[PDB]
């Protein structure tokens, strides 16, 4: 038709490109608050690791069934830059070599795209859970990790991975498969039998790995999303330009065509 | 209450029978409708023996 | 529209029912493309009030019951100050937004949100 | 290519039975388009009841000028004699540019686009004519031989737009006269919307002065939920989900909206279409899918004609509503969803 | 035993309501051709007598 | 192009490619700044559809030898609605989008992409 | 076109600031006078410099106002001085 529906439509992508360029600090902001959740969890982990190496190098009377020969985490919300489309392309690659191994296998899913995933190619889910906040809590990833370490003990499971985006920097989100189950001069003062001590604390090291592969595949997420923000509003901006070109013919044409109405009536009269 | 719950399926059974039965006889009464709409509309069609 | 000519009161509630909608009319093109879901919890809430306001503004008049089917209302200067001043303050933020739409007064969007 | 004149061709074949005389006007248009509506009017029982007035693409400019004139003086012999009738204009946009052809061959100055300056009179002159006119005005005209009744003459111009653009003189002329529009919209024909009606755009100014008791009191209010339907459809399109007042407005708004189409060359009686919005409106539609309305108001019908044809007969009288035609209609739908 | 009586009444309504709609659409493809048969006897004869 | 002229196959296969070709039209500012990964579950699948349709409708004919080298094709009533109609039923959404694009017939867009 | 091309300078007004209550309505981001700080007193000149920074911040900050609780406290120093003199 003419200039004013281009105005339109100009103003409108122009109002979204405004919040695109602000969600991606947003995005930034998050991934901040998720970087400082990431090393807050660490000494938990490495000491449970350094108690279990003594408690069973020092005490041969008894191994662990953990010691002697997949939980997968997704998001709930859009915006990802290919962060979850990477990590599902990965999975594939680990259980190709268990096709050719011949043995089988059992699935975890944590987030609602993960869900989404597998349900749309008849892939067996053993355990689930979706909705998490951006921050979760590790008393949530209970249940998800029981069924798992329970199918393991039952003999059902021989090997089982965490699978989740590592943090390599701010513009790099890893897709990554990480063993869970299978992992000197003084000794402990045990009240509780050690079996009980080592049984309870082997199944906090796993849930705690678990946690931590969750929280950092949130600070990925947020990175994922500053990207998508920042290409989105770069994307945008190139449609405004080419907007703006048909907008100034329209101008040119508008002004062109009164005068030539304008001149022809001042001829006649 | 397991020789009471016979006779409630009993009476869900013969409500099946006679629902299906009624789902049929309405379809029978719907296709001889169609046909007899098709027969009017058709001798109403002969219009063209002047019209055209 | 002066507050020499009228009163401080009215003149303030004239121009909060403005900058209410002003406010809102740039945030409309975003929720289309992103989602309300991405928007400051001040700007939920804003936006929220904004419909209201402008289903507010809405009045079933006497000439006009052969287009509406409803009855006509006359509104009061002063039951029109006290209504957009209830929305603008927060005390009627728990009523659905489609209970402000064709009501005269405050009192029947009360009433219509029942029904 | 939209829809305009099938809307307008299917008014006048629903007239064969009404009483209402027709008149069909067919400006610049090639004589094979004017041959096969003529086709189609015959194929439908209309033609008896129709005066058709052709002015064809090849004929002098005058004749595409005066054509709209004669047909409107032809539909006035009927309301001046205590009748009714109602005319086509097929294209006023083309009668437009035959009186610009005139006017710049005459040499008389130039407006707007080229079009004289009188172009809004050339409309506003003959639209006026269609009208309402008093018993004493029948009675003044036919001397007395005609006495309590009235006459009218009822009309359906025609208006084509470029890429939507309703800014152009003659559209925007001819949309300040008349008593109300239908725009017909592409991108709603394309998404396979057959009548293309945009209910946001498209008002009457009458209103439900010209509806029966029954269509008056079953459609109230349904064009401006299906204007807010349309913009909360688009609102709340991304958006996590909402409480219970937008669940219903939007499947409310799905229902009626995949219910507005309808088939060319198939009319509804004032009984079929009030069926049709009884079980909308009623909330009847509620727990069926927006695939099946179509399926479920055609066999809704053509159950009510085999087990109720009575209560048909009786709506289609004058198209009257009370307690007993609602209890009626109701039962008769409760009846038809727990059984078919 | 319930939960049987409840599958198997629902098992037969579906399969009622199928064979319904498959005798309503044999009536449906009927109608076509008793319209048109009369449709191309009616424009034949009136060609017939046209060309006489 | 109307159901007393074409018959009702043609005519509903028809209308159902201007369906899916009108949908992807208004998907076109969306997809270009979000992308497609953003869309529903209904949308991605016609969008998908709407691409194999628009690459099906290409052709080569025995004039335009010259330009490429590539056989011209001739492609019967018959065939081409068959090949529309199971591309709207979902027949072939395991194929691959490039095997539509310059085939004449859909049984060629079978043996395309076994390549 | 003509007007501004003619004159010194020009005091742009805008619908859009004074809907949103910014009463005398003066877009400072596009109006200019080429006379300057020629046309000041030695006060006004001096104060004038700061006030003009913290409009042009809030200009390119104003996007944040909505999320300032996930601003550094540097940028949130910026943006709350902004608001405050505009
Ligand atoms: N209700 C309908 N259902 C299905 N198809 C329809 C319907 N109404 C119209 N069409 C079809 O769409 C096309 C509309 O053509 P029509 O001549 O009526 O439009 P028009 O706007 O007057 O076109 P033109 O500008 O050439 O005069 C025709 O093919 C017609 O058969
Ligand atoms: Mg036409």
């Amino acid at each position: 038709a003419g200039a004013k529906e281009i105005r339109s439509k100009i103003a409108s992508i122009k109002s979204t490109q405004k919040i695109t360029n602000a969600m991606e600090k947003v995005a930034v902001s998050k991934m901040r608050k998720a970087q400082m959740r990431m090393a807050a969890g660490r000494p938990y982990a490495e000491r449970i690791r350094q108690v279990i190496g003594h408690l069973a190098n020092a005490n041969p009377e008894y191994r662990h069934p953990f010691m002697v020969e997949y939980i997968v985490v997704s998001s709930d919300r859009g915006l990802c830059g290919g962060l979850n489309i990477n990590l599902f392309k990965s999975l594939v690659k680990d259980m190709s070599g268990y096709r050719e191994q011949g043995a089988e296998i059992d699935l975890c899913v944590i987030g609602s795209k993960g869900a989404s995933f597998f349900r749309s190619f008849g892939g067996n889910v053993v355990a689930a859970i979706s909705h998490l906040g951006e921050e979760p809590s590790i008393n949530d990833l209970i249940g998800s990790v029981k069924v798992m370490l329970d199918a393991y003990l039952e003999g059902r499971i021989d090997r089982l991975f965490v699978v989740s985006n590592k943090f390599v920097n701010t513009m790099t989100q890893k897709p990554t498969v990480e063993q869970l189950i299978p992992l000197h001069h003084w000794d402990y003062l045990y009240e509780p039998d050690a079996k009980s001590l080592l049984d309870g604390l082997l199944v906090r090291y796993v849930e705690s790995q678990v946690y931590q592969a969750v929280v950092e595949n949130n600070a990925c997420e947020q990175a994922a999303r500053m990207i998508a923000m920042k290409n989105a509003t770069d994307n945008a901006g190139e449609l405004i330009s080419d907007l703006q070109l048909i907008y100034n013919k329209a101008r040119q044409a508008a002004i062109t065509q009164e005068i030539s109405e304008i001149v022809g009536g001042a001829a006649a009269v | 209450d397991l020789e009471l719950a016979h006779e409630k399926a009993g009476q869900q059974l013969r409500e099946a029978k006679a629902q299906a039965a009624e789902i049929v006889e309405q379809a029978k009464k719907r296709a001889n409708q169609i046909v007899d709409e098709a027969r009017d509309q058709a001798r109403t069609e002969g219009e063209r023996l002047k019209a055209q | 529209l002066d507050p020499l000519v009228i009163g401080q009161d009215h003149y303030d509630t004239a121009r909060g029912v403005q900058y209410v909608l002003q406010r809102y009319k740039e945030l409309k093109d975003i929720i289309a493309i992103l989602g309300m879901d991405e928007l400051s919890e001040a700007d939920k809430l804003l936006v929220a009030r904004a419909r209201k306001i402008q289903r507010f503004l809405s009045q079933p008049f006497f000439v006009a019951e052969v287009f509406t089917g409803s009855p006509g209302k006359y509104v009061s200067l002063k039951d029109t100050i006290a209504g957009f001043k209830g929305i603008l303050n927060g005390d009627y933020d728990h009523l659905p937004e489609q209970a402000f739409y064709m009501v005269g007064g405050i009192e029947e969007a009360v009433e219509k949100a029942k029904k | 290519q939209i829809g305009k004149t099938a809307l307008a061709v299917d008014a006048i074949i629903n007239q064969k039975d009404s009483g209402i005389k027709c008149v069909y006007v067919a400006i610049g248009q090639k004589q094979s388009t004017i041959a096969n509506v003529v086709r189609k009017l015959e194929e439908n029982g209309a033609l008896a009841n129709t005066i058709v007035v052709a002015a064809s693409a090849s004929e002098s400019a005058a004749l595409q000028y005066l054509a709209p004139y004669s047909g409107c003086t032809m539909g006035e012999y009927f309301r001046d004699r205590g009748e009714d009738a109602l005319i086509v204009y097929d294209d006023l946009s083309k009668q437009a540019v035959a009186y610009r052809q005139i006017s710049l061959l005459l040499r008389r100055p130039p407006g707007r686009e080229a079009y004289p300056g009188d172009v809004f009179y050339l409309h506003s002159r003959l639209l006026e004519r269609a009208s309402r006119v008093s018993e004493e005005y029948v009675e003044k005209f036919t001397n007395g031989a005609v006495t309590g009744k009235t006459g009218s003459l009822t009309a359906l111009p025609i208006i084509e737009t470029q890429a939507g653009d309703v800014s152009a003189f003659v559209p925007t002329n001819v949309i300040s006269i008349t008593d109300g529009q239908i725009f017909l919209e592409s991108a709603m024909f394309n998404s396979g919307i057959r009548p293309a009606v945009n209910a946001g755009i498209s008002v009457s100014r009458v209103g439900g002065a010209a509806q029966t008791k029954i269509i008056k009191k079953l459609s109230g209010g349904i064009r401006t939920a299906l204007a807010q339907y349309r913009e909360l459809a688009a609102f709340a399109q991304f958006a996590s989900d909402l409480d219970e007042a937008t669940r219903k407005q939007l499947e409310h708004g799905q229902r009626v909206t995949e219910l507005m189409k309808q088939k060319q060359y198939a009319p509804m009686s004032i009984a079929e279409m009030s069926l049709s919005l009884y079980a909308a409106e009623r909330g009847f539609l509620q727990d069926v899918e927006i695939a099946k309305v179509g399926s479920f108001e055609q066999a809704l019908i053509s159950y009510f004609q085999r087990e109720h044809a009575a209560l048909l007969a009786k709506i289609n009288e004058k198209g009257d509503f009370n307690d007993e035609i609602d209890a009626g209609i109701k039962a008769g739908i409760e009846k038809f969803k727990a059984t078919q």
